[PDB]
């Protein structure tokens, strides 16, 4: 994946699961959830962008 | 560029004067609308059936075969139809000339189709047109005592609806 | 973007369809304008189409006038229905369907002819103008032109 | 800028005199928010219904089939007296030929999806009287204009049956004031 | 030389078969496969020729078995209706049996096989070729005239209820 | 007849309903002089009360004891008017509002603000929507079945199990 | 005619009062010249 | 690349001149969404049960077995006047073919329709196996249409197919 | 009368079926508390955040359904 992309997201717990999101950012360094993932509709809390790791994270 | 027969109209341009008969006669430009080659079949074919129609008319006045004055009586002209329908002579009159308009209307498209010329059915058992100029004015004479007859029949026929006279009684009979 | 009644389904976010095909020029004097398969308007174009309608007109006329004709000692004819045409050996089913069965014209009571409309199932046509004149009528018979001119003079 | 039918309006936009019949009318604006090719398309639907209709409205009241159940002289008895099952297959007979003449492209949404399908041209020309050129325009004013004219006709043959419960040409002959 | 004279020469017609005047004018053969359209009317034909003389013969012929009807066409309706379907299968068995069990116009002549040519040739008559051409054209003449004459005599018989010689003579019309 | 009902018009107590609300009317009737107002508004109740009783009494329903109309839904077609026909109306106008209600949906989808087109209604978009609903039970199964009205289980958010 | 006036007069609220209006008018009128139908007639 | 049923629509995808009676025709796309060789035999079944319905909807008017003359012509009560018994001899023999046809249909590979019923091998010339596949669905789908009709027919006038037409009882 | 009160009566046992069934379904999480297992069956809620979570538990679909259990045997 890279930034721009469209994904769907794999992580259970989400607000967004098995949702599309948008690609904004995949970080470089050591980080646990580098991929940041924009989305159009938002969640309970207001929110529509979430990190995820790669393995939470298919492209389509 | 303007008709010939009416000289403040112009001519119409499906019109050429190939055809005989064509003086440049068409000011409501019926031609411009159907096709020229249907128009000249249906010219001929109504004209043809005037013909026979108003010799027919004619003849009837004249004469009568054996036989029909019994079942006909001191009927003439349109109202003989009616009894000739409940007769068998109508019925066989129409089934044999709708066998033979089945092949008209294959002739007919045939022409539209561009392969034959409209109302030529190479019907000269006699051979009278060997010469084209013969033909020319045997086409002309054709065409001209069609059109006369399409309007002596129309007017035979409605003398006989004023006055139920027939077409030579009247002219003995006011 | 999207104008109303457009028919566009693009611009309404509808499934299209990509495939669109060309319209040709050839037209069938029964049929329609549109998409053909190669062949089919040689094989089916107007000309096949005016020979089955003038051979189906010629074969309505033996199926309008259908039945039993019958001579008698006279020379006359007893039309009678193929209903009664029975048939030797077809069991409990002596009468069979018939020409008849498919052109049921007594059973609706329409005297069929050769040429559609019969003696007793005529076209009626009567004239409505009821023998006065378009203006200057005394009778039964008020017209408009009449009425403006009564509502003029008065 | 202004409208030719209206003066003392502006010219509508999208009326831009390509169609036949077009002489800038359209006060209410109804190009302005629809799009012209349904318009066109149900304006010459609309004319030509009313073109037969208005033919039906004078002619059945002087020609009749045979039979007790066509010989209402005026049409709105003969749309109860004529047979029932016969008016059912004139309802059924008419969505086929929408159905099929429309080649299954019948709504606002896939109607005219075909960038070849022009505003009233079902392919409709049995005898192909069309086929002059220079003859076209004046023919579909020629039909929009009969259309227009039959619209209005059958309007108030309708409504004047209505009030006089005569058939049209006897109603001109027997006319009663209100 | 052309049937019809006005009419354009049908295409599919090249003159090889016998009785071939260029006589289509609605044009079948346009449309369908000339083998079926000859095995059809050589078929037609000879169902009718045989009909011309039946019609004939049971004018004045009766079997003892049977007991004859008024008129020919009466006849049928006099036979034991278990005899009519004995002649109907076993005319159903020449029809399997002759065809070899390809009785459709897609495997008729899938083998390659001569329109009306069964192989029924069984008293010689079949080893001239001069005399095989001639024969085809007096074989369809003879079946097309037999085809209408078939067809004006059982009508006839129909509507006059007598035979068909017995309607030749003591003529009456309809009136 | 049907579940041991008798036909409401020959039904006594179906009469006997009839008359008790003619009379009803009829004694506020007596109070007013005739050519007031309310005498011609009674009347008029009066006769609608009276071609309804006939409506009914001439219309095939079945009465129980209660005198009242009682209708059949088991599906007999001697009582398909009562539940089946209305009951095909309702669906051809329910089916017309659910597609084109869809239809605006997907379209607003589409839109650069969707939720703009939801609260700000694109009002020629949305009756061209609402005349094309009239041919819906074969154009909702046009887009079942190329795969376009239902949309697969991996592409729906759902909760942990 | 003013556009904002036009975009107002589209919103849900007045859009929805409207139709509902328009459709309540429909029955209304329908039950006033055809009323009292219980059934449907066959 | 159209259908050649209805030639201004996009031919289907799912169904091709393999199959025995096609001509390209669905327009409401049930190919694009089920499964078209279960259509395929069902198609198959439904025809060869309705050309033995529209069969035997008739032969009953041209005769019956001598036990059952006393029995209606009226396909409709004479359903009824079979007792329980023939009724499920019946079900029991239909239950026995359609054995077989679970065996092939849940666990086998065959062509659609085929449940290995050929006793003549009328299938072994190629193109007379070609012309019996397409007839068999195109009499199958016409006697679909046939019973369908006399199944209507047989509600409104309480008579079968041939009586209905003799009598001319054509109106409801 | 008979048919009316038992289509009510279906009503009152398909709304209390849907409130019970709801519960324990939505027992171990929903959207709204993915990890509702770890809070246990009954809990008052999980506070006012993501826009309020009132009566979330499945004991509280207990408590809701009782209303309709009292309903549908009056
Ligand atoms: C295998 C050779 C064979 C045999 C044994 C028979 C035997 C018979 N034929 Mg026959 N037939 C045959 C070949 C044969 N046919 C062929 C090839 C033709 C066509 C050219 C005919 C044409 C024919 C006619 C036209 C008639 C007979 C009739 C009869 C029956 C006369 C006795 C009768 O009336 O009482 C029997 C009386 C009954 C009421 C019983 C009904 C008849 C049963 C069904 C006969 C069963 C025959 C059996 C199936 C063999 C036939 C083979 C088949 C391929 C033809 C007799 C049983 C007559 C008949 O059936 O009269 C009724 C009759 O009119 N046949
Ligand atoms: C459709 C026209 C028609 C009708 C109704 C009749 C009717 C009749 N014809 Mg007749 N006939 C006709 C045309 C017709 N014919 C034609 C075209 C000819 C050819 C010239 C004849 C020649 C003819 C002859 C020679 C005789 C009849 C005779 C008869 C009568 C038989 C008694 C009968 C009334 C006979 C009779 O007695 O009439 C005088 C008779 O001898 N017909
Ligand atoms: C060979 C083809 C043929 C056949 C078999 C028939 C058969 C019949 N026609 Mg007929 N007909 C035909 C061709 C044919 N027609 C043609 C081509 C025409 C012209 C379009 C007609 C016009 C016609 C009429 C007007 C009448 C019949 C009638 C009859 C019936 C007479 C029955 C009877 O007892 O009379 C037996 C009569 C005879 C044996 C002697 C008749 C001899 C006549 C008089 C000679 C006529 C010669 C004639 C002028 C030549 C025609 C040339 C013409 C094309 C220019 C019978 C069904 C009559 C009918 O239906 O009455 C119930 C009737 O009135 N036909
Ligand atoms: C809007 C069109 C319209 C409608 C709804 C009706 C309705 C009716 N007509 Mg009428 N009629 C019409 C036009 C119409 N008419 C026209 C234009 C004519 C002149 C040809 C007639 C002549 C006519 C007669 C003579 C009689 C009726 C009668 C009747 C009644 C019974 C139905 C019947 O027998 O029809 C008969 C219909 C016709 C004879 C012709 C109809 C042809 C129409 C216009 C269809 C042509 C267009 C078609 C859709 C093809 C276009 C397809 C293409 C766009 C793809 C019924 C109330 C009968 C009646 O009750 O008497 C009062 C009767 O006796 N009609
Ligand atoms: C509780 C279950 C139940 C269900 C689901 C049905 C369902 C049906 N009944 Mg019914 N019925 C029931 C109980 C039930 N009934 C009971 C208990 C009785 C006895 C009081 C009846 C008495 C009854 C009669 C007397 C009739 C029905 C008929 C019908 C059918 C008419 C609907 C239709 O248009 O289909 C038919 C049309 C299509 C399938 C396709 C059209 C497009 C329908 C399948 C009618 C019918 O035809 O049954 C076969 C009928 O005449 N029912
Ligand atoms: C576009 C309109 C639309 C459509 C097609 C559906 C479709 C569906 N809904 Mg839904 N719904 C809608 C609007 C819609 N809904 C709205 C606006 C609400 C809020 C009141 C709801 C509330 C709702 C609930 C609470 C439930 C459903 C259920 C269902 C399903 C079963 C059908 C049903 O119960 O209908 C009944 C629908 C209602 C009672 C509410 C409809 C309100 C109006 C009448 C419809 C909106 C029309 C809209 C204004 C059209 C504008 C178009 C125009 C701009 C062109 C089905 C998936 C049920 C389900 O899950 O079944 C599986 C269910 O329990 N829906
Ligand atoms: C889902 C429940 C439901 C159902 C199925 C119905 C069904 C019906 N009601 Mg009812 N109604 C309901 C709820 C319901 N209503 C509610 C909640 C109220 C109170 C607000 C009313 C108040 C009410 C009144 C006051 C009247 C109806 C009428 C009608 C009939 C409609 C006649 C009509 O419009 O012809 C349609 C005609 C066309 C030409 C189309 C029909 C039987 C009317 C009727 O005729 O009663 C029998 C009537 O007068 N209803
Ligand atoms: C009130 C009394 C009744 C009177 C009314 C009389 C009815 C008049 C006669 C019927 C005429 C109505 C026309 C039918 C409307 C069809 C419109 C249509 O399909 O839209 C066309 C819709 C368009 O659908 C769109 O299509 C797009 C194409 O890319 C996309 O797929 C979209 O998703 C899809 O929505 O669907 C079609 O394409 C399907 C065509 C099927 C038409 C043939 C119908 C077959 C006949 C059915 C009969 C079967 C018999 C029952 C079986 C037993
Ligand atoms: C080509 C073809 C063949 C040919 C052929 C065919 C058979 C040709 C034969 C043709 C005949 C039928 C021609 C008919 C002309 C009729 C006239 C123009 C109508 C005149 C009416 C007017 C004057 C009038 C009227 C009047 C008014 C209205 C009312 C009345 O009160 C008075 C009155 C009557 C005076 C042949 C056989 C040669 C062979 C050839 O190889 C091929
Ligand atoms: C498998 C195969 C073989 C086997 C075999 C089997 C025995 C094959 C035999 C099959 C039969 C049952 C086929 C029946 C078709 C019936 C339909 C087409 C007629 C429908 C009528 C419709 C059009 C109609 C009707 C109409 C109604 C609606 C209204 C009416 O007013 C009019 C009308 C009546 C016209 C064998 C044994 C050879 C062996 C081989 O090795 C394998
Ligand atoms: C396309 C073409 C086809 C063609 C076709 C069709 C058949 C063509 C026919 C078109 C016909 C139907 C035209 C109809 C016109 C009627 C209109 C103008 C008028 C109503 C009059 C009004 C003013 C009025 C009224 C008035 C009312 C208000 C009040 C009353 O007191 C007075 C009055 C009654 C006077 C064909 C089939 C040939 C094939 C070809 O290949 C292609």
């Amino acid at each position: 994946v890279k930034r721009g992309s469209k994904v769907r997201i794999l992580r259970k717990e989400s607000y967004w699961y098995q949702d599309i999101g948008t690609v904004a950012t995949i970080d470089t360094s050591g980080i646990r959830y580098p991929v940041v993932v924009r989305f159009e509709k938002v969640s309970y809390s207001g929110v529509n962008t979430n990190n995820f790791s790669l393995d939470e994270v298919v492209e389509v | 560029a303007m008709s010939d027969s009416v000289p403040f109209l112009k001519q119409p341009e499906a019109l050429d004067g190939s055809m005989a008969g064509d003086v440049g006669f068409d000011p409501l430009g019926f031609s411009s609308i159907g096709d020229i080659n249907f128009l000249r079949e249906a010219e001929l074919k109504h004209g043809r059936i005037a013909m026979l129609a108003a010799a027919g008319s004619i003849a009837q006045d004249i004469f009568t075969f054996p036989g029909v004055s019994k079942v006909v009586g001191t009927a003439k002209m349109t109202g003989v139809h009616d009894i000739l329908v409940k007769q068998g002579a109508m019925g066989q009159l129409l089934l044999w000339l709708s066998f033979l308009e089945v092949f008209g209307t294959i002739a007919l498209l045939e022409t539209l189709d561009g392969k034959r010329a409209p109302g030529d059915f190479k019907f000269d058992p006699l051979n009278f047109s060997k010469n084209p100029e013969t033909f020319k004015r045997y086409q002309l004479a054709e065409i001209k005592n069609g059109r006369l007859a399409m309007m002596g029949v129309g007017g035979m026929v409605h003398g006989y609806f004023i006055t139920g006279k027939g077409p030579l009684e009247l002219l003995g009979n006011f | 973007a999207a104008v109303g009644f457009s028919g566009v389904p693009s611009q309404f976010g509808r499934p299209e369809s990509g495939v669109y095909p060309a319209e040709p020029s050839e037209q069938t004097f029964l049929g329609m304008r549109g998409p053909r398969a190669p062949g089919h308007r040689e094989n089916f174009g107007g000309k096949h189409t005016a020979t089955m309608l003038a051979i189906a007109a010629l074969l309505w006329q033996p199926v309008s006038e259908a039945g039993m004709y019958r001579m008698q000692g006279d020379g006359s004819l007893t039309k009678t229905s193929f209903n009664e045409f029975e048939v030797p050996g077809f069991g409990n089913a002596k009468k069979v369907p018939t020409i008849e069965s498919l052109f049921p014209f007594s059973s609706k009571g329409f005297d069929a002819s050769p040429v559609l409309f019969g003696k007793n199932s005529m076209i009626v046509v009567e004239d409505p103008r009821d023998g006065c004149g378009a203006y200057a009528n005394s009778g039964s018979c008020h017209t408009f032109l009449d009425e403006i001119g009564d509502a003029l003079k008065a | 800028a202004k409208s030719k039918a209206v003066p003392f309006l502006s010219q509508p936009e999208a009326l831009d005199g390509s169609m036949a019949g077009d002489v800038g009318f359209d006060p209410f604006g109804f190009s302005s928010n629809f799009d012209l090719k349904w318009l066109r398309e149900a304006e010459l639907k609309h004319g030509r219904i009313c073109m037969l209709a208005a033919t039906g409205c004078l002619v059945q009241e002087v020609v009749h089939l045979p039979g007790e159940a066509f010989s209402q002289k005026m049409a709105l008895n003969a749309w109860a007296a004529a047979p029932r099952g016969g008016m059912i297959s004139i309802l059924v007979a008419i969505g086929l030929i929408e159905l099929i003449s429309n080649r299954f492209a019948l709504t606002a949404t896939d109607m005219f999806a075909n960038p070849n399908r022009v505003p009233g041209d079902l392919g409709f020309d049995p005898l192909s009287l069309g086929g002059n050129g220079a003859n076209r325009a004046r023919m579909e004013l020629a039909e929009i204009t009969h259309g227009r004219a039959a619209m209005m006709g059958f309007s108030g043959m309708v409504h004047q049956m209505l009030v006089s419960k005569q058939a049209p040409i006897e109603q001109l002959m027997h006319f009663k004031a209100v | 030389d052309n049937a019809m004279p006005f009419l354009e020469g049908p295409p599919k017609l090249d003159g090889s078969l016998a009785g071939d005047v260029g006589f289509d004018p609605v044009g079948f053969s346009n449309y369908f496969d000339i083998r079926w359209l000859r095995e059809a009317e050589l078929k037609h034909g000879r169902v009718c020729m045989l009909g011309v003389t039946g019609l004939l013969v049971q004018e004045a012929i009766c079997l003892p078995q049977f007991a004859n009807g008024k008129t020919p066409v009466d006849d049928f309706f006099v036979v034991p209706a278990a005899g009519l379907w004995q002649v109907f299968f076993t005319i159903g068995a020449v029809e399997f049996f002759s065809n070899g069990f390809k009785l459709t116009p897609g495997d008729m002549f899938s083998e390659g096989r001569e329109a009306g040519d069964l192989g029924f040739d069984p008293l010689g008559c079949g080893k001239n070729p001069d005399a095989l051409a001639r024969r085809r054209l007096v074989e369809v003449k003879n079946g097309r005239l037999a085809m209408i004459a078939f067809g004006g005599m059982l009508h006839q018989q129909l509507l006059t209820g007598q035979g068909t010689l017995e309607q030749l003579a003591n003529f009456k019309a309809i009136n | 007849d049907v579940a041991g009902l008798t036909p409401c018009g020959e039904s006594k107590e179906f009469a006997r309903r009839l008359d008790g609300s003619v009379k009803k009317l009829q004694t506020r009737l007596k109070k007013y002089e005739a050519g007031t107002p309310p005498a011609l508004a009674l009347q008029k109740q009066i006769d609608k009360t009276k071609n309804r009783f006939d409506r009914y009494g001439k219309a095939g329903l079945l009465c129980g004891t209660d005198g009242l109309p009682h209708l059949i839904a088991d599906g007999r077609w001697s009582h398909s008017g009562e539940f089946v026909i209305p009951g095909l109306f309702f669906l051809y106008v329910a089916g017309w509002i659910g597609w084109v209600g869809r239809s605006y949906v997907l379209f607003a989808r589409t839109a650069d603000k969707p939720t703009e087109k939801e609260i700000i209604i694109d009002v020629p978009v949305a009756l061209s929507f609402v005349s094309t609903g009239f041919i819906w039970p074969f154009s909702a199964f046009k887009e079942f079945t190329s795969g376009n009205l239902i949309v697969p289980a991996d592409e729906i958010t759902v909760s942990p199990r | 005619m003013d556009s904002n006036f036009l975009k107002y007069l589209s919103t849900a609220p007045v859009l929805f009062t409207v139709w509902l209006s328009f459709t309540a008018s429909f029955i209304i009128e329908a039950n006033r010249f055809f009323p009292d139908m219980l059934y449907f007639p066959m | 690349e159209m259908s050649e049923a209805i030639p201004f629509l996009p031919k289907p995808a799912n169904i091709d001149a393999s199959m025995p009676g096609y001509s390209g025709f669905d327009p409401l796309g049930f190919s694009d969404y089920y499964n078209v060789k279960w259509m395929q035999e069902a198609e198959i079944k439904h025809g060869r049960i309705c050309m033995l319905a529209a069969l035997g909807m008739m032969f009953p008017e041209f005769g019956t077995l001598p036990q059952f003359s006393s029995f209606s012509t009226n396909p409709l009560e004479a359903f009824y006047q079979v007792g329980p018994a023939g009724w499920g001899q019946i079900l029991l023999f239909i239950g026995v073919l359609e054995s077989f046809s679970y065996e092939k249909v849940f666990y086998g590979d065959s062509a659609p329709g085929d449940l290995g019923f050929d006793p003549l091998r009328m299938s072994s010339n190629a193109a007379s196996a070609k012309h019996y596949a397409r007839a068999e669905v195109m009499n199958g789908r016409l006697a679909m249409i046939g019973f369908s009709g006399m199944l209507h027919h047989a509600i409104l006038t309480k008579q079968g197919p041939i009586t209905q037409i003799v009598e001319q009882n054509f109106v409801p | 009368g008979d048919f009316l009160i038992h289509h009510a009566i279906a009503l009152a046992l398909h709304t209390t079926t849907l409130i019970l069934v709801k519960g324990a379904l939505d027992a171990r999480g929903s959207k709204l508390m993915p990890d509702k297992k770890d809070f246990g069956y009954s809990f008052p809620c999980d506070g006012p955040g993501r826009g309020g979570t009132c009566d979330i538990s499945a004991w509280d679909a207990f408590y809701l359904s009782m209303f309709w259990m009292l309903n549908t045997i009056g």
